[PDB]
């Protein structure tokens, strides 16, 4: 709507000014822990006894 | 496998009356997942903990995960795997009392174990589901961790 | 041999995404 | 009298497990204060209100899966009860004795209600309808169908003239108990209704549901008057005060709160629960409420009048 | 801060008095205060959700939407207040106000797929997440690559007779998990996912050791509470599951979740606390009295309980009465689940078996109410025979 698109310019304004810590990508982390090097290995040996070695 | 015990326990004081000695102070943890209650002395020295701090505490029977039931001498040279290579602090003791609300009527709902670490007194406060490999003057190890989280 | 009748519940092991954070915004 | 909501009574541990359903009763005779009390630990309570205690008359042994509901006859000394067994049990609060036992099968009988003439009692069913039993001959007299799904909740209207009944989809269906004839079905709510209850003048029909949400809907219009939101969880059981301005809730979130009809705030909050409180009701003037949790307790509320 | 705290009370105050400070100093600078009036109004509006005054907050969000229509913040909380109430029809039309403000916004397409999956609508939701994976800003959006690996993942909780189909599904899950682990090596339900996939594929040893290194990082993920619980069961260490169960459920629901009280019941069922086991399942059908499955359990943990009752000749009179009646609801149950009984979560067969199983148990019942009986009565004269010594010393 014409009134509608007018304004995008205010609010793109005041995002600009705004700060948000929690994202949807930071709600999914860890405070400080690495998974990835313990659980590669773990599926390394699952890996292992499925082809049977 | 002789786990007697484990959880994840976070200290909600340390030697809250006060410290009695330099080397040596009490951790009042309450776990998360058994809800269990816990005092600890711990050679704050070596091992130094805040208030705060999350810690993996693992009461075990023996050190060797084959569960082959060890015989209380020391020898430190020795190839068999340890459960120690993977923990931080641990201590050895013997479980000197356990303590229950019971009564002439029903037995205990909830155990306190008292372990003692050659001299470094704990207190493991919980139900009487948990504590059941605990049994008076039997050997335990601590095999606790700090937790990177 | 009929299998002992055991309680009625499949086990999931679920993996549930928490809900997106919609936390206060700061200035 | 206080000019201010606060707790009276407190009786720990009175049922040997979760109570589920509370109703309050005034044994016009001696002008006497009854509460019965119905827990999963199969057994029905009744206690006596006197110099602000609750005092143990019967321990009624009977059902055999716990009591879902009970309520008091308001003209004769009669209680009544349901269990998770599907059985219904009528009890003398006089004499404490079993006075008829109906079964109503094992899917028929649910949260129950006396008619306001104590004439017939009201039960919800797992196919949608609501049975009517008889409570002088203890037969299944009639059936109200919904056609919807399990019925949760239902309430007779103060005046004798609508029956209420809350479905597990959350849909309100509203009977003219004259005809026997549905009058209206609302959108209600889009989670199970657990409890509703009409206004003493039997004017307003206010639900509780799973949503968190209580809604008022005005009887004669079938119009939706109102809603009110501040409860953190499920709202387990409503009942309105005789001064028809105020009603109680309960909710999962372990507190009662008081809300006034005509502002529609929430006029005061009570948090002395442990664990979820399915039930609250007023007495017959409406100065006290008495609520019952899983936390195994009953707590007495002096309310303003 | 306060409300990150959880002090709504304080978070109250500080929100109004800086609505009320930028009121006052509009005068000075009127189009900056009015932007910080905007997100000070959708804080406060989120402190009215936060303290469930929803009517308070809704009304907040529409009247910045008459101020800034293109503030797609509000269109997202009023569609989750939608969907809260379980009205996902209206939650829908809300988040697609927000897309048709901003088409490429991730968290409303987030939000939709996630209306798509909380009604199992696999297909649907799966292509939301794929349209995030598609722009290059997105690409890599962890939330979306997990979201469909959860797609593949409840594949894997319906009992699939195709064990290829299940083998596919499963390293479908697994790759897709791991490629997130692989980009984000912090991601905790990366981990649960691959975890869960192990545990389904029963490599319940390394299972556990995901599962419990999750639980290290962090606490407050209810899904590796019921993980570590469901592995304890089968470990057999019953003892610990039932306690993570009651822990789970008291620390992370505010009300009964009927699925997780059922896996409660399930493990006290192998624990051998019948008793319990009845009170649990009873708690769970007054929650959910529709559900045939909760009464199958109720009636096999009955009929468990009149078993053991029956088997036991040291039990008396009032114990064996009452398990006769137990066994008459038992039967009574399996007689209405064999004709009604849900034939997608259950075999109407096993109903069918356990009725006549009760028929037959019955038939003995009777028997045992005779000999309980004989034995209470011979007690009578035991107890009569007592008072008299002590009238004779």
């Amino acid at each position: 709507r014409s009134f509608v698109d007018a304004e995008v310019d205010v609010t793109r304004d005041i995002v600009s000014r705004e700060r948000v810590w929690r994202t949807r990508t930071t709600i999914l982390q860890s405070t400080g822990k690495n998974f990835s090097k313990n659980i590669f290995a773990i599926l390394q040996s699952v890996k292992a006894r499925e082809e049977g070695r | 496998a002789g786990i007697l015990f484990e959880d994840i326990f976070d200290v909600k004081d340390i030697d809250p009356e006060g410290k009695k000695f330099d080397r040596v102070s009490r951790l009042h943890c309450e776990s998360e997942s058994f809800k269990m209650d816990l005092i600890l002395d711990v050679n704050i020295q070596i091992y130094p903990v805040d208030l705060g701090d999350k810690f993996r505490l693992v009461i075990a029977s023996t050190l060797y995960e084959d569960g082959t039931l060890d015989d209380g001498e020391y020898n430190p040279t020795d190839d068999r795997p340890s459960r120690a290579d993977q923990f931080e602090y641990v201590m050895y003791g013997k479980v000197y009392r356990i303590e229950g609300d019971e009564t002439s009527t029903e037995a205990a709902t909830r155990l306190s174990a008292y372990v003692s670490y050659g001299g470094l007194l704990m207190r493991l406060q919980g139900d009487a589901n948990n504590l059941h490999g605990f049994e008076v003057d039997s050997r335990v190890y601590l095999l606790m961790k700090k937790l990177a989280f | 041999l009929p299998e002992r009748s055991g309680v009625v519940c499949r086990v999931k092991y679920c993996n549930s995404l928490p809900d997106i954070p919609f936390d206060p915004k700061f200035i | 009298m206080t000019n201010q909501y606060g707790i009276l009574f407190k009786q720990e541990q009175a049922h040997d497990d979760a109570i589920w359903s509370v109703a309050w009763g005034t044994n016009k005779k001696e002008n006497s204060e009854t509460v019965v009390t119905g827990s999963l630990d199969d057994l029905v309570k009744v206690w006596k209100w006197r110099d602000e205690r609750l005092d143990l008359q019967w321990s009624l042994e009977g059902h055999q899966l716990g009591v879902v509901s009970v309520d008091i006859s308001h003209t004769l000394p009669i209680a009544a009860s349901s269990s998770l067994d599907a059985h219904i049990r009528l009890w003398d609060l006089e004499n404490g004795k079993q006075i008829k036992s109906i079964d109503a099968g094992p899917v028929d009988a649910w949260t129950l209600a006396f008619s306001p003439d104590s004439q017939y009692l009201a039960t919800g069913t797992h196919v949608g309808k609501v049975n009517i039993f008889g409570v002088e001959s203890g037969k299944k007299e009639y059936s109200l169908d919904t056609r919807g799904k399990f019925i949760l909740s239902i309430a007779y209207s103060p005046d004798g003239k609508y029956l209420a009944s809350g479905a597990i989809d959350g849909i309100i269906n509203i009977f003219d108990i004259a005809t026997g004839k549905l009058l209206h079905t609302l959108e209600g709510h889009a989670m199970p209704i657990r409890s509703l209850t009409f206004s003493p003048d039997s004017q307003l029909l206010v639900t509780a549901s799973d949503d968190g949400y209580i809604k008022i809907y005005d009887v004669q219009h079938a119009n939706l008057a109102g809603t009110l939101s501040g409860h953190a969880s499920w709202v387990l059981n409503v009942a309105f005060c005789p001064d028809d301005t105020h009603f109680v809730s309960s909710s999962s979130d372990k507190s009662v709160k008081v809300w006034d009809v005509g502002t529609r705030t929430c006029v005061h909050t009570f948090f002395d629960h442990q664990d979820q409180v399915w039930g609250v009701k007023y007495n017959g003037n409406g100065s006290k409420i008495v609520s019952v949790g899983d936390d195994q307790e009953i707590h007495i509320y002096d309310c303003p009048i | 801060l306060h409300f990150r705290l959880g002090n709504l009370g304080e978070a109250k105050k500080y929100f109004l008095a800086s609505l009320d400070r930028a009121k006052a100093e509009a005068e000075h600078d009127e189009h900056y205060y009015n932007a910080i009036s905007v997100t000070t109004s959708y804080n406060l509006a989120r402190l009215y959700e936060a303290m469930c005054e929803f009517h308070e907050a809704e009304k907040l969000y529409k009247n910045i939407l008459r101020e800034h229509p293109n503030y797609v913040d509000c269109y997202l909380r009023l569609g989750a207040m939608a969907r809260d109430k379980g009205n996902f029809y209206e939650a829908s039309d809300w988040f697609k106000e927000a897309l048709q403000i901003n088409q490429d916004h991730p968290d409303a397409w987030s939000l939709i797929g996630n209306l798509h999956l909380a009604k199992q609508e696999w297909g649907p939701g799966q292509k939301k997440f794929e349209r995030i994976l598609k722009q290059p800003s997105t690409q890599s959006d962890t939330y979306s690559m997990l979201a469909l690996g959860n797609v593949w993942l409840q594949t894997l909780h319906q009992p699939t007779r195709d064990r290829e189909k299940e083998k596919r599904h499963q390293d479908r899950a697994l790759a897709i998990y791991k490629q997130v682990l692989r980009n984000d090596a912090k991601n905790l339900y990366a981990a649960n996912g691959i975890g869960a996939v192990l545990a389904h594929k029963g490599y319940f040893r390394e299972a556990r050791d995901v599962f419990a290194q999750v639980r290290e990082a962090t606490a407050d993920i209810s899904d590796v509470w019921l993980n570590l619980a469901h592995i304890y069961v089968e470990q057999k260490q019953y003892i610990s599951a039932v306690q993570m169960y009651e822990n789970c459920l008291r620390k992370f629901y505010k009300h009964q979740n009927t699925e997780v009280v059922l896996y409660l019941a399930r493990a006290l069922f192998k624990c051998g606390k019948l008793q319990e086991c009845k009170q649990t399942l009873l708690k769970a059908r007054h929650v959910a009295p529709s559900d045939t499955v909760l009464m199958f359990n109720v009636a096999l943990v009955l009929q468990r309980l009149a078993t053991s009752v029956l088997k036991d000749e040291k039990s008396n009179l009032k114990e064996v009465l009452n398990a006769v009646k137990e066994l008459e609801l038992a039967h009574r149950y399996f007689s209405y689940l064999s004709k009604v009984g849900d034939k997608m979560r259950f075999d109407l067969a096993l109903a069918a078996t356990e009725a006549r199983q009760c028929s037959d148990l019955l038939s003995q019942a009777q028997y045992h109410v005779a000999r309980a009986r004989k034995q209470d009565e011979e007690e009578r004269e035991l107890r009569a025979k007592q008072e008299q010594e002590k009238e004779l010393l």
